[PDB]
C-alpha cells in the first residue's frame, strides 16, 4: 500500500552573513534531515541499502530544492533557508547567482504559491522524485518504478478527492518536475564551482554528495 | 562514501 | 478546442560517414520540418510571431530529441536519423558521445518501445513541450499555459479511452518529460562544443539556434 | 535571427 497520510507525516516530522556561505551551510544541514525524511517514506527502508544510497545520491539536490521552494511561498521575492536566514532577490543577485535564483522564484516558488500546493502534494512529488527508476546502478529498476507508480496513483486520487473542481490539478503537479530537474542541474553546477574555487567552506556531508559516482 | 551509509543503517 | 486528431495530423504530415557530422546534418534538416510541424498545431499560428519564435527557440532541442527517439523504437541498440543513416551504440561510443547516447536508449527509446507509445501520445507530449509557459520573454505566459492545459486535457481523455486498462498511463507519459529535459540539456552542451571547436560543419539554421538569446 | 522569422511568416 501507499497511504498519502504517512507521506505527509514524513513531511511534518522534519519541519524545524554571505548568501552563498549560508546556502552551503543550510544544504549540508538539510542533508541529514533528508535521510530521516526518506526513512519515513513507505517501503523505502525495505530497499537494499545500496539502492537507498543510489536514489538518495541521485535525487538529493532536487529534493532539497523542492523543500525550500515550498517553504518560501509565504515570502516576498526571496527564499527561506533551513538555518532561518532569508536570501532576497538583491542579495542573491549581488552574490552572482541572480539568474538561477530568479528561475527558482518564477518557475517554482511562485507557481507553488499560485496553485496553493499543499504539503501532501509536495510530499508526493518529492516521493516521485526519490523513486527514480532512471537512476544508474539500481539492482532492481523495476521495483523502484513499481513504487513510483503507487505514489502517483495515490496522488491523483487525493487530488480528485480534495480538489474535484480541478481536473487538471494532477497534471499541473507533475509538469513542475521538468523545471525542477532543470533547476537542479544548474544549482548543482553552481555548487561545483564553489567547491573547485574552494573559497566557500563546504561541510563534510555536502562534500560527500559532490564527489564521484 | 560512508556518512550516507551510516545514517541509513540507523 | 484542442482535438487530438489534428495533433496526429501534424505528426503524419512531416514524416519522410561520421556519426557526429550526420547528427549535425540531420538536426539542421529537421529544424525546417519542425517549423512546418509547429504550424499544423492548433492555435499555434495564432500566437504573436515573437512568441512563436521564443517557444520554438526554447523547445527545438527537446522536440527533435523526442521525434527520433520514437522513430527508433523499431531499431536495435541505435537511433534512426532523419537523413536515413543509423547510428549504433558502438559508432556513438567511438565518436565520444556514448554516455549521452546510452541515456537516450534507456531513458527514452526503450521506455517508449516498452509502453508502445503511439504517434498521438508522442504528438501531445511534443505539443506540451512546445507550449512551455516557463519560457522567458513571452508576452502572454498565461495564454501559453492555457493552451498547454488543453493539450493534456485532451491527452488524458484519449488515454483513458484508448487504454482504459491503464489508469496510470497518462502519468507515465508526463514523467518522461523530466528525462527529456535532462537529456536535451546535455545534448545541447555537446552541440556547443562542436561549434566552438568548429571542426564539424554546422549549417545555417542549426547555427542560428545555437546563437545568443 | 531571420531564418526562423521567415519560415513562420510562410
Ligand atoms: C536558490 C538558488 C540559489 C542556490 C544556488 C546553488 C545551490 C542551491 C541549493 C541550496 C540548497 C539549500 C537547502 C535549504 O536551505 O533548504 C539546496 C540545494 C541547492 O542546490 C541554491
Ligand atoms: C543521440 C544522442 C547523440 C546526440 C548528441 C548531440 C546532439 C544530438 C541531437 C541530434 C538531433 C538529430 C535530429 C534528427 O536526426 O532527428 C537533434 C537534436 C540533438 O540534440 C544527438
Amino acid at each position: 500500500d501507499m497511504p498519502v497520510e504517512r507521506i505527509l507525516e514524513a513531511e511534518l516530522a522534519v519541519e524545524p552573513n554571505d548568501p552563498v556561505t549560508n546556502i552551503c551551510q543550510a544544504a549540508d544541514k538539510q542533508l541529514f534531515t533528508l535521510v530521516e525524511w526518506a526513512k519515513r517514506i513507505p517501503h523505502f527502508s525495505e530497499l537494499p541499502l545500496d539502492d537507498q544510497v543510489i536514489l538518495l545520491r541521485a535525487g538529493w539536490n532536487e529534493l532539497l530544492i523542492a523543500s525550500f521552494s515550498h517553504r518560501s511561498i509565504a515570502v516576498k521575492d526571496g527564499i527561506l533557508l533551513a538555518t532561518g536566514l532569508h536570501v532576497h532577490r538583491n542579495s542573491a543577485h549581488s552574490a552572482g547567482v541572480g539568474a538561477i535564483f530568479d528561475r527558482v522564484l518564477t518557475e517554482l516558488v511562485s507557481k507553488m504559491r499560485d496553485m496553493q500546493m499543499d504539503k501532501t502534494e509536495l510530499g508526493c512529488l518529492r516521493a516521485i522524485v526519490l523513486f527514480n527508476p532512471d537512476s544508474k546502478g539500481l539492482s532492481n529498476p523495476a521495483e523502484v518504478e513499481a513504487l513510483r507508480e503507487k505514489v502517483y496513483a495515490s496522488l491523483e486520487a487525493y487530488c480528485k478527492h480534495k480538489y474535484p473542481e480541478q481536473p487538471g490539478r494532477f497534471a499541473k503537479l507533475l509538469l513542475r518536475l521538468p523545471a525542477l530537474r532543470s533547476i537542479g542541474l544548474k544549482c548543482l553546477e553552481h555548487l561545483f564551482f564553489f567547491k573547485l574555487i574552494g573559497d566557500t567552506p563546504i561541510d563534510t556531508f555536502l562534500m560527500e554528495m559532490l564527489e564521484a559516482p | 562514501h560512508k556518512i550516507l551509509h551510516r545514517l541509513l543503517q540507523d
